[PDB]
RNA sequence: UUCAAAUGAGAACUUUGAAGACUGAAGUGGGGAAAGGUUCCACGUCAACAGCAGUUGGACGUGGGUUAGUCGAUCCUAAGA
RNA sequence: GUGAACAGCCUCUAGUUGAUAGAAUAAUGUAGAUAAGGGAAGUCGGCAAAAUAGAUCCGUAACUUCGGGAUAAGGAUUGGC
């Protein structure tokens, strides 16, 4: 099914004790398991602009709060070995503070 | 709003180790410029009509090349080394069939 | 593809390093297509390769 | 000495494709240039009209095409307009409003 | 050295001309125990000596 | 926590507190007292050129004059300037004695601060004059 | 170190773009002397080698490339032979 | 740029981003740190660490081949506007 969603993931509690090289690589793979388990889907690709989120300000300097807009969509090529997977985008907000997970109705 | 415009900036701008690309070399695209003239609210008229008519404009008529070699390709064996027509084969000029 | 030639044959005809070439990823057969540095010009001119600017290294502070 | 200097500026492009008004661009240059480190010092020194198509700045203090790109384009990112539209030198003191590249839909 | 002497010139040109794999077609030859090129030179592998 | 705090202000490395150096401003005797000192080995100086404000004890008249005329000296008079901080202010923060620290403020606004402040003026001229 | 796309049967390691860093002009930059000898560059290309991998390579296969009255040798003499 | 400075640290031009990786965070290690009160009671032996450190000002003994010792020792200061 396709759908589409805004959620907030708390980084802080994700990456509290990780080794500093380690910091911004850890939040993509923790991202990326965020949204495995909010759409079912193994397939997750993040986009650039939320890589540049994650990395802005350098290797250790990760947000704790990240909102995250998730688009579970098909994957329409006829070599893929799983038929749905997840987008995820960044939603740069005023405060990521606050906010709570809605649906975005998909037009 | 202003925040928000804060934010897009900061998470755009990454200026401390490169420059950002200049706007006089990048070209874009007219979906694009149409979406934010209709968030600005202006009246897009003007900008539809010159974008039809460079549309209409840019023209592809199928020519005789594309009526001929279009599907195809290659039309001469391709070398088992990437040699020209006429530089030597060290290795395989003394060999004049595929089989052997 | 293997643009790493066309990427050294930019920065040579432009004159700047290899740092400050700019190679369109949406145009990489026509890229790929340019062997000598009469293409490569004109893939200047035509903006499929542009040259950066530099980074800044600002003075007001100082 | 203080010899006159005549700058236009030709806003003929945006004004005809309907992203741009004249005579806000003229006001706000009259409400924004500094003559001695401050606004609202223009008597008698710099005065700015429009006809619709050209903007001219007459100024005998101190004015530069340099500042009138950097007030234009100041003016261009107020209104958002920053990202599609430039300002560009024709001849010595001739300016002109244009568009980036744009690529049509079809 | 890129200023080297003639003699070194011509005995490195030799070398080159020597480089290669065998023909194809010496394979082909009626009793042929020649296999491969058993005295190829590479030049990060065994060198020249002068 | 630090080791420049730990080592710093340890408990074996302290030095005269405020309130305890504005009693020794406060009246005259005292002022006699810490000047006026018996040739002591123990002491710096042999207990000489001893700044009250500072708690300190310099080895030379010139060392002094130079302590004086620097900003830490002026630093520990402004401090000095100020309420002595006794424990009834704090109770009176927490709303504790009130009357009680009612009653020492205004013994020091109107008793012990002008001669408080008159013996610091004549100890800075006696300063001033001696060296 | 990370993200996306491309290529490919196959991509942590190839290419382009998007980012984060580093050398910090006594350089991880730009040239040379000795030495090496084609390693330079292009096209093809993966069995072996690159202590993981590999579509990449200083690897394998086939070719292209080094233009002087003025830069050097050549001439002079040094310790010496 | 800081600074006495081709020092250390940060940056521009140029050049790299190479060295098998992933997941956890037991003991013992290697490299680096902090620590109440005491202050060499440790040890063959203060080994190792710690403490000191730039600059300005005050001041500086025995001895001496009269040149030194000497930055002797011992004190005071340092920001911003
Ligand atoms: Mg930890
Ligand atoms: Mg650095
Ligand atoms: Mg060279
Ligand atoms: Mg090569
Ligand atoms: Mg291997
Ligand atoms: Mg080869
Ligand atoms: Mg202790
Ligand atoms: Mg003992
Ligand atoms: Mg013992
Ligand atoms: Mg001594
Ligand atoms: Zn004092």
């Amino acid at each position: 099914d396709v759908v589409t969603r805004e959620y907030t993931i708390n980084l802080h509690k994700r990456l509290h004790g990780v080794s500093f090289k380690k910091r911004a690589p850890r939040a993509v793979k923790e991202i990326k398991k965020f949204a495995k388990l909010h759409m079912g889907t193994d397939d997750v690709r993040l986009a650039p602009e939320l890589n540049q989120a994650i990395w802005k300000r350098g290797v250790k300097g990760v947000e704790y709060r990240l909102r995250l807009r998730i688009s579970r969509k098909r994957n329409e090529e006829e070599d893929a070995k799983n038929p749905l997977f997840s987008y995820v985008e960044p939603v740069l907000v005023a405060s990521a503070k606050g906010l709570q997970t809605v649906v975005v109705e998909e037009d | 709003r202003q925040k928000t415009m804060i934010a897009e900036a900061r998470n755009r701008k990454s200026l401390k180790n490169k420059a950002i690309m200049p706007r006089s070399k990048l070209t874009k695209s007219f979906g694009k410029m149409e979406e934010h003239m209709s968030t600005l609210g202006h009246d897009m008229s003007a900008l539809q009509d010159k974008q039809n008519r460079a549309a209409r404009k840019n023209r592809y008529v199928e020519r005789g090349s594309d009526v001929v070699f279009g599907d195809q390709d290659a039309l001469t064996a391709s070398t088992e080394n990437g040699v020209k027509l006429r530089q030597t084969d060290r290795l395989l000029d003394g060999v004049a069939d595929g089989s052997m | 593809a293997n643009l790493r030639t066309q990427k050294r044959l930019a920065a040579s005809v432009v004159g700047v390093g290899k740092r400050k070439v700019w190679l369109d990823p949406n145009e990489t057969s026509e890229i790929a297509q340019a062997n000598s540095r009469n293409a490569i010009r004109k893939l200047v001119k035509n903006g499929t390769i542009v040259k950066k600017a530099v980074t800044v290294h600002s003075k007001s502070r100082t | 000495q203080k010899i006159a200097k005549t700058f236009t500026v030709d806003v003929s492009s945006p004004t005809e494709n309907g992203v741009f008004d004249p005579a806000s661009y003229a006001k706000y240059l009259i409400d924004h240039i500094k003559v001695e480190g401050a606004v609202g010092n223009l008597g008698n020194a710099v005065t700015v009209t429009e006809d619709g198509t050209v903007v001219t700045v007459v100024s005998t203090a101190k004015f530069s095409g340099k500042y009138l790109k950097y007030l234009t384009k100041k003016y261009l990112k107020k209104n958002q307009l920053r990202d599609w539209i430039r300002f560009v030198s024709t001849k010595t003191n001739e300016y002109r409003l244009a568009f980036y590249q744009v690529t049509p839909e079809e | 050295a890129a200023q080297k002497s003639f003699r070194i010139k011509q005995k490195m040109a030799k070398a080159k001309k020597q480089n290669r794999p065998l023909p194809q077609w010496i394979r082909l030859r009626t009793n042929n125990t020649i296999r491969y090129n058993a005295k190829r030179r590479n030049w990060r592998r065994t060198k020249m000596n002068i | 926590m630090g080791r420049y705090s730990v080592k710093r202000y340890k408990t074996k490395r302290r030095t005269r507190d405020l309130d305890l150096i504005y009693n020794d401003l406060s009246t005259k005797e005292s002022v006699q007292k810490l000047l006026n000192q018996p040739l002591d080995e123990t002491k710096p100086g042999l207990g000489q050129h001893y700044c009250i404000h500072c708690a300190k004890y310099m080895e030379t008249a010139i060392a002094l004059k130079t302590h004086l005329k620097g900003k830490v000296h002026k630093r520990r008079v402004k401090e000095l300037r100020g309420v002595p901080y006794t424990q009834e202010v704090s109770d009176a923060a927490a709303g504790y004695n009130l009357n009680k620290f009612l009653n020492r403020v205004q013994e020091i606004t109107q008793s012990v601060g002008p001669e408080k402040e008159s013996n610091e003026a004549l100890l800075k001229e006696h300063l001033d004059s001696t060296l």
